[PDB]
RNA sequence: AAGAACCUUACCUGGUCUUGACAUCCACGGAAGUUUUCAGAGAUGAGAAUGUGCCUUCGGGAACCGUGAGACAGGUGCUGC
RNA sequence: CCGGCCGGGAACUCAAAGGAGACUGCCAGUGAUAAACUGGAGGAAGGUGGGGAUGACGUCAAGUCAUCAUGGCCCUUACGACCAGGGCUACACACGUGCUACAAUGGCGCAUACAAAGAGAAGCGACCUCGCGAGAGCAAGCGGACCUCAUAAAGUGCGUCGUAGUCCGGAUUGGAGUCUGCAACUCGACUCCAUGAAGUCGGAAUCGCUAGUAAUCGUGGAUCAGAAUGCCACGGUGAAUAC
């Protein structure tokens, strides 16, 4: 039922985000799907290293965002608030749909 | 080939257009807007479209009609 | 990096945002295939002329937000290639390091 | 019962069960001849099927994605080389005395920076 | 075989002969043929005289070799005539649709002699 | 190269009845790596001659190869001055793939209708040696034979 | 230069502006802002209707706009020796 | 209604994490019983497995004070500032980098099958109607493993073309039309109607590549209102030679 996806940058950082925020929700609101992987986008950027001539050497830059999905299957009164005002962790935006 | 609702034109290079029509015969309009159109009721006129840095007098003509007025204003001079 | 020509496109994009987005239904909604055919769509383009030659969005070139540099620009950041790798090499960027793969 | 392989060549991933029965093979919803089995490389799924025959022993239920004709082919070889486990290493002694058990990754290299096609330098010259 | 003009094709199918007027090329042969009946198959060597009638009949509709001639003639005077940007570079001989005169532009400008 | 001691590698068997040579042979006739194309060919050409010469696709090129497969080549090995030419004696893995090159060479020029007509032309011109890699064979044999003065 | 129709533009012709288009100080007068007409290539000048709070030291304030001088601003002007 | 469409599962593909493994680990020979080399067994991978980032003290008194900061020289009623038009696209010529080809392992018409990686909200834009067409009108889904971009092409089969400057080639040219933009003459792209050139494999000279590399075929993205044969990246077929 509830719709629980969280994307962020680091993985090393969005991986326990999901750990505290899926066991905050089944310690007492169990019947959780747990952290769903739904791949990385990986935006590639390539620029110039130089502000002039030599445009052969270019500098290449990538950005990781790695989605996740919790998936809460009953929307419990141990679940439908305790997601709510719970918001640290922070680097990490989470979007929950009912 | 581009524009297909209509020409287009001036406020001020249309509203001189028909001032000069419906007061007669007149001095060269100097006009700076060679991306306009030419009707087909300015024709008689002498109009002085600029070509970068000078007025070049062209007499409107019933062919010299779908064209604009930038294609008798030869800007770069070679030789 | 030519306050000058800084100002001039603050400027423009004061006047666009002010004058269009919110009238662009002189040229979007009168210049439609319907009863407009008339001298309705004659008199929209003619007032089409109202507004001066700014005020367009296609005059936007989009400059960067530090330096002011017409080329190079990433529309993602809103820097162009210089600054942007200097802030990725600095750490201003999140998640921009080095790709290899 | 029925067996599992799972094959990948070159962009390719396959999914070949392996069942007891007819000598047919079924691929995607469709035979073997109308598959590939008209282009070249007709039977670089069946080269590894003469050391151990094939005619009327079993047939393969195969799946396969990604990749090209010759990719999919070759992750179908290579699916039924792992899924040949009922007739473990037994078998697979002679299987890898020619080959059909090399994963042979050779992955296309990335195209570099400068370059045109990850080696093709853009003519130099001297002046 | 003797439709407008020319048209004289001896072992060609009927719309790659017909592509040798001036006129006519390949969408407009087809059409001429689907209006008079004829297939794209066939050649000169076995469509009768009866379906050259019609070829003759059905070709005349649209600009021919003399018409078409003409009609690219009398453009090209009437913008030499009008004095035109795009006058002045067909008097000067050279391309009109903005290509590179620097460089490129060598078929219009004349050979590489100099 | 100068220290890389490596050896050739392990092409594949053809896909028709076992063999590598005749799989060589389509590899080389390929161009804009168009494989299948090429084995359509070589195939045609191969069935064209065998029912032609009454031998079959394995025997058939074997007596036309030999027919342009050349004894020796001359390079240049200059020694302390004069740069001069040195026939010599060619490794085998080189002389069939140069005698196959040599055919699919010929059979390049020589237009009659299309390529494997072309190509069993060619094979059935090596196979009585009258043809064009036999005659650049001799041309071979003619620049040696005749500067054998330098060993 | 990861992209010249105008723009971008740093060049030329032509019309203009000048403590100035961009930034800070003083004093004076006006809420800011909004609609609209005339002449013009436009920059611009001349206008016509509207609107008057956020707190009261309340000789007005915290913004915005019109002008005068002086400190200044501005320069893709030169010097990568 | 055989569309994984629906129940149903976490076996399988894919998917984001944490680990294992590949580290001269063992054996035979050679080598000064050392380092190390060769060969072999297991193993997907043998010896830095494949690829990338990572660029030593310094040289060229190299390029950029036009991306940016700054010493000093100068204008500072101007070399500063605003605007209409033009140019940066000009052409007797020379050079560099690529595309298109020069054709029959191929051009054309038809029926067919197999990808990866990515972009998307004052944008991507299903479906339906109109035109040969570029596109237009109504208008779902999508800030996204669902919606769109988006039909992958070479390849396979069929019929034609008989080696001709030819149906290869597409340059240039006149009218008309579609799309972005206030406006497409100077100076955009796109489809159609007519045209069809030079070009039949290229002199001296010269460049790239030793593997999935070359060669060849197609796809996406940044720039962008629109505007690439360029740049970056992805994927399909896939060689020869290294004495």
């Amino acid at each position: 039922r509830i719709r629980i996806r969280l994307k962020a940058f680091d993985h090393r950082l969005i991986d326990q985000a999901t750990a505290e925020i899926v066991e905050t929700a089944k310690r007492t609101g169990a019947q959780v799907r747990g952290p769903i992987p739904l791949p990385t986008r990986k935006e590639r950027f390539t620029v110039l290293i130089s502000p002039h001539v030599n445009k052969d050497a270019r500098d290449q830059y990538e950005i990781r965002t790695h989605l996740r999905l919790v998936d809460i299957v009953e929307p419990t009164e141990k679940t439908v608030d305790a997601l709510m005002r719970l918001d640290l962790a922070a680097g990490v935006d989470v979007q929950i749909s009912l | 080939r581009s524009l297909k609702k209509g020409p287009f034109i001036d406020l001020h290079l249309l509203k001189k257009v028909e001032k000069a029509v419906e007061s007669g015969d007149k001095k060269p309009l100097r006009t700076w807007s060679r991306r306009s159109t030419i009707f087909p009721n300015m024709i008689g006129l002498t109009i002085a479209v600029h070509n970068g840095r000078q007025h070049v007098p062209v007499f409107v003509t019933d062919e010299m009609v779908g064209h604009k007025l930038g294609e008798f204003a030869p800007t770069r001079t070679y030789r | 990096a030519k306050q000058s020509m800084k100002a001039r496109e603050v400027k423009r994009v004061a006047l666009a945002d002010k004058y269009f987005a919110k009238r662009a239904e002189l040229k979007a909604i009168i210049s439609d295939v319907n009863a407009a055919s008339d001298e309705d769509r004659w008199n929209a383009v003619l007032k089409l002329q109202t507004l001066p030659r700014d005020s367009s969005p296609s005059r936007q070139r989009n400059r960067c937000r530090q330096t002011g540099r017409p080329h190079g620009f990433l529309r993602k950041f809103g820097l162009s290639r210089i600054k942007v790798r200097e802030a990725a090499m600095r750490g201003e960027i999140p998640g921009l390091k080095k790709a290899s793969w | 019962n029925q067996y599992y392989g799972t094959g990948r060549r070159k962009s390719s991933a396959a999914r070949v069960f392996i069942k007891p029965g007819n000598g047919k093979i079924v691929i995607n919803q469709r035979s073997l001849e109308q598959y590939f089995g008209r282009e070249t490389a007709r039977m670089v799924v069946r080269q590894p099927l003469e050391l151990v025959d094939m005619v009327e022993k079993l047939d393969l239920y195969i799946t396969v994605k990604g990749g090209g004709i010759s990719g999919q082919a070759g992750a179908i070889r290579h699916g039924i080389t792992r899924a040949l486990m009922e007739y473990d290493e037994s078998l697979r002694s002679e299987l890898r005395k020619a080959g059909f058990v090399t994963r042979d990754a050779r992955q296309v290299e990335r195209k570099k920076v400068g370059l045109r096609k990850a080696r093709r330098r853009p003519q130099f010259s001297k002046r | 075989a003797r439709i407008a003009g020319i048209n004289i094709p001896d072992h060609k199918h009927a719309v790659i002969a017909l592509t040798s007027i001036y006129g006519v090329g390949k969408t407009r042969s087809k059409a001429i043929l689907a209006a008079a009946g004829i297939a794209e198959d066939v050649k000169i060597s076995e469509l009768s005289e009866g379906q050259i009638d019609t070829l003759r009949d059905e070709v005349a509709k649209f600009v021919v070799e003399g018409d078409l001639r003409r009609e690219i003639s009398m453009s090209i005077k009437r913008l030499m005539d009008l004095g035109c940007y795009r006058g002045l570079r067909h008097r000067r001989g050279l391309p009109v649709r903005g290509q590179r005169t620097k460089t490129n532009a060598r078929t219009r400008k004349g050979p590489r002699k100099p | 190269p100068r220290r890389r001691v490596i050896g050739q590698r392990k092409i594949l068997p053809d896909p028709k009845f076992g063999s590598e040579l005749l799989a060589k042979f389509v590899n080389i006739l390929m161009v804009d790596g168009k494989k299948s194309t090429a084995e359509s060919i070589v195939y045609s050409a191969l069935e064209t001659l065998a029912q032609r010469s009454g031998k079959s696709e394995l025997e058939a090129f074997e007596v036309a190869l030999e027919n342009v497969r050349p004894t020796v080549e001359v390079k240049s090995r200059r020694v302390g001055g004069s740069t001069y030419q040195v026939p010599v004696e060619v490794r085998p893995v080189r002389r069939n793939a140069l005698a196959m090159r040599w055919i699919v060479e010929a059979a390049r020029k020589r237009g009659d209708k299309s390529m494997a007509l072309r190509l069993a032309n060619e094979l059935s011109d090596a196979a009585e040696n009258k043809g064009t890699a036999v005659k650049k064979r001799e041309d071979v044999h003619r620049m040696a034979e005749a500067n054998k003065a330098f060993a």
